[PDB]
RNA sequence: CUAUCUACUUUCAAAUUCCUCCCUGUACGAAAGGACAAGAGAAAUAAGGCC
RNA sequence: GUUCAGCUGU
């Protein structure tokens, strides 16, 4: 009765739940946020706030009592969704939204990133 | 910190904030029973003609220690539903902001460097 | 100002025995070198916690392992601890 | 042609060989994102830029700043 | 005797020597004061009937002072305990 | 030549000595966990810290000294740099215990004890690379000076630095201010402050019985 | 008010509030819907103090 | 002449 809620569970999880286009990203001790940066795309808002209890619930039930609780966040926008656990954030987003801010990028490429050369939305 | 009439600067890349304007961004209203606005506060902005909510990233008044004080009062651009209308922030953040109460995850997500 | 005041509800973080000094949470009344008056808090929350304290008062005389210098709390950080992670 | 034409073909190889390792990350959406990056975005450039773009893809090669998993 | 819920212990005097910060191991810093204990005796006991309460009393007293400057009255009253005048 | 940390000299008051006795007991003891350097106001300096938003995760911030406050356990410095074109400034807590390390980049005294006017003055004075390497300091030499005067931004400054009381040494006044404005400056001077001997603070016979009692410690 | 008179110059210290989480997707609920206190954190205000 | 920008214990 020992299985923790590691990146490895909830990527399980994520694509037991439909998840289309999960990537996982390994964030280095360096950029001081979290362990592992996940961004999953949804079919519509109503699978990102299935899936988004989904995890935040099995969650709650493999965890102990002195881990801290998680907040479910962007409940009132439909596109993005995203859950900070601690050690790992798992941004979902729908596909359009998914371009618009290229996280792959940013947080693969810290300070290469095109959008931050100065390439500033103005569209 | 931030105060109604506060001028305040935008850090993000949208085009709200970085667009040329004979008038500097003010804050009109502060989304505080106290009407004073500290990092990680929301507040309503007069930015071009128009009323766009804001979230307080960074001041120059001074806060508690081990906490980065900045030179400018920082703010970011968010939409009524709490999306940052900017997709990135160059200017460095404080990270206190993971941890206090509110929504801070999406700013987080599009933050370049952390102080 | 000159006046009887009472602050409630402060922790003790630390005793020192060797200099007998009660380490207290926050501020009390009065200037530094002022004789303060000490006692148990009576706020309902702390009511019956006197079960674990010397009764009816700590005899060093008494016959039991003498005390460390200082005595803290299990989340004080002590000075020649090692530098904190939050991990 | 930001170095050689061989360096970006060598980029471009080394980097859909990371793909075939990701134990998380879709395999289809890595080599679709890595196919956009490259085939659209940076395939026509300039003598200047093209040097960015290079650098941009060596440090994402080398996931030193971010790794894929 | 033994600790009974609803007892209630004497408590002490201490001079207020200043405040000092105190960290937790959970980051949070803590400001407290020094209180230390000096020429703490116990005085006079009061038991319920006379001292016109429903709990008796017990007299505590505080720093040591010069016996120079006491009332006599006082002075006779430690002069029976044996103990120099508290402040 | 010994230097004393300025935090462990207690300001004038009616604290009981006892108080500062117990106070820099637990300040010796945390200095044997961390070793706190030798630096002074425009030194450069590096301080690792355990970040408690980021589970615990080490953090680095680089930045001159502009400031050094504060007596006991609780005293402070503030580091400024210039990140991305922005300038930032932190209060560190010498003996919080979040405090991994500080590294002195490099060790130098400037004109002035404090450089709160590097605010005002022009973003270069401000501005030192994060990843500069430590220059070696020669054993047994007197910390240099550095004599560097700081050109500043246009008026108005957040304090009015030419005043007198401020004293201030560092910055290139003749360029920024004429004849006119020095000359109004003066009026706020006060000659006689510098010959009241009655508001000097001696503090040689207090220095050295802390010195007695930072040795007892290291015996220990 | 250049304040003569009346009154008054410590009713000493029981605290309010909004949000988040939790309880809980639990009691109820045909079902949808969805508690209440119990708590936890974070804010602000007020009162009292403090460096 | 305003707006704006700027400064101020208003
Ligand atoms: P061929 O005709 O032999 O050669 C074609 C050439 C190379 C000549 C042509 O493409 C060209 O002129 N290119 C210009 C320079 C160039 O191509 N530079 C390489 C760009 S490197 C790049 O784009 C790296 C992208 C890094 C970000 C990837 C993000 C992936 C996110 C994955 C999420 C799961
Ligand atoms: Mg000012
Ligand atoms: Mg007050
Ligand atoms: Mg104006």
């Amino acid at each position: 009765t020992g299985p923790k809620f590691d990146i490895d569970m909830m990527v399980s999880l994520l694509r037991q739940e439909n998840a289309r286009d999960i990537c996982v990203i390994q964030v280095p001790p360096e950029m001081r946020y979290t362990d592992y940066f996940v961004i999953v795309s949804g079919t519509s808002t109503r699978h990102l706030h299935a899936m988004a209890f989904y995890v935040v619930k099995m969650y709650k039930h493999l965890k102990c009592k002195r881990d801290p609780h998680v907040k479910i966040e962007g409940k009132d926008t439909d596109d993005w969704l995203c859950v900070d656990f601690g050690s790992m954030v798992i941004h979902l987003m729908l596909p359009e939204t998914r371009e618009i801010y290229e996280l792959e990028k940013l947080w693969t490429l810290r300070s290469y990133d095109d959008q931050l050369a100065q390439i500033a939305p103005e569209t | 910190a931030i105060q109604k009439m506060t001028r305040v600067r935008v850090v993000d890349n949208s085009a709200l904030g970085n667009s040329p304007y004979h008038r500097a961004p003010r804050c009109i209203h502060v989304y505080k029973k106290n009407g004073v606005g500290k990092v990680g506060d929301q507040i309503l902005l007069a930015i071009k003609g128009q009323k766009k909510k804001a979230l307080i990233v960074g001041h120059c008044m001074p806060g508690p220690r081990m906490t980065p004080r900045f030179d400018s009062n920082n703010v970011v651009l968010i939409e009524d539903n709490g999306n940052p209308v900017g997709t990135r922030i160059k200017t460095p953040i404080p990270t206190s902001l993971r941890k206090r109460e509110g929504e801070y995850s999406k700013v987080l997500a599009i933050a370049q460097n952390f102080v | 100002g000159n006046i009887y005041r009472t602050e409630y509800g402060l922790k003790v973080w630390r005793i020192n025995t060797k200099h007998n000094i009660i380490y207290v949470n926050g501020s009390v009344p009065g200037h530094k070198n002022c004789l303060v008056k000490v006692k148990d808090s009576k706020l309902p929350a702390y009511k019956d916690l006197g079960k674990n304290l010397p009764f009816p008062t700590y005899f060093p005389d008494g016959d039991e392992e003498e005390l460390p210098e200082d005595l803290y709390d299990e989340n004080v950080c002590q000075p020649g601890a090692p530098s904190i992670t939050f991990a | 042609a930001p170095w050689s034409r061989e360096a970006v073909l060598s980029l471009y190889r080394a980097l859909l060989r990371q793909g075939r390792q990701l134990r998380y990350t879709d395999r289809d959406f890595y080599f679709a994102s890595i196919r956009r990056e490259f085939r659209k975005n940076q395939k026509l450039e300039d003598a200047e830029a093209r040097e960015r773009q290079l650098e941009k893809g060596l440090v994402f090669l080398n996931g030193k700043l971010g790794r894929i998993i | 005797h033994p600790w009974e819920p609803g007892s209630f212990r004497v408590g002490l005097i201490a001079l207020k020597l200043g405040m000092m910060p105190l960290w937790t191991k959970d980051g949070q810093k803590h400001v407290v004061t020094l209180l230390q204990v000096q020429d703490c005796h116990v005085l006079k006991y009061t038991s319920k009937e006379n001292c016109n309460g429903k709990m008796a009393t017990l007299s505590v007293g505080g720093k040591t002072v010069s016996r120079f400057r006491k009332a006599t009255s006082i002075l006779e009253f430690y002069r029976e305990l044996g103990l120099p005048p508290k402040q | 030549r010994r230097f004393l940390s300025p935090e462990f000299i207690p300001r004038r008051g009616r604290t009981d000595p006892l108080k500062f006795q117990i106070e820099r007991k637990d300040m010796l003891e945390r200095r044997k966990v961390l070793h706190i350097p030798e630096f002074y106001v425009g030194s450069i300096l590096r301080v690792t810290t355990a970040d408690p938003y980021a589970s615990g995760k080490i953090s680095q911030f680089l930045g001159i000294c502009i400031q050094r406050s504060g007596r006991g356990l609780g005293a402070t410095f503030i580091l400024r740099n210039v990140i991305e074109g922005q300038g930032v400034e932190i209060c560190f807590e010498l003996y919080n215990p979040r405090v991994q390390e500080i590294q002195v980049v490099k060790l130098e005294k400037r004109l002035d004890d404090s450089l709160l006017y590097l605010r005002d003055a022009l973003p270069e004075y401000s501005t030192f690379d994060v990843n500069m390497k430590p220059v070696v300091q020669e054993p047994n030499q007197k910390v240099p000076v550095n004599e560097l005067k700081v050109k500043m931004k246009p008026k108005p400054w957040s304090k009015r630095w030419e005043r007198p009381n401020f004293n201030i040494k560092g910055i290139r006044f003749d360029l920024c201010l004429t004849e006119q404005q020095m000359k109004e400056a003066q009026k706020w001077n006060q000659p006689w402050l510098e010959f009241d001997m009655m508001r000097e603070y001696d503090t040689s016979k207090i220095e050295a019985a802390i010195w007695k009692e930072i040795e007892a410690s290291k015996r220990s």
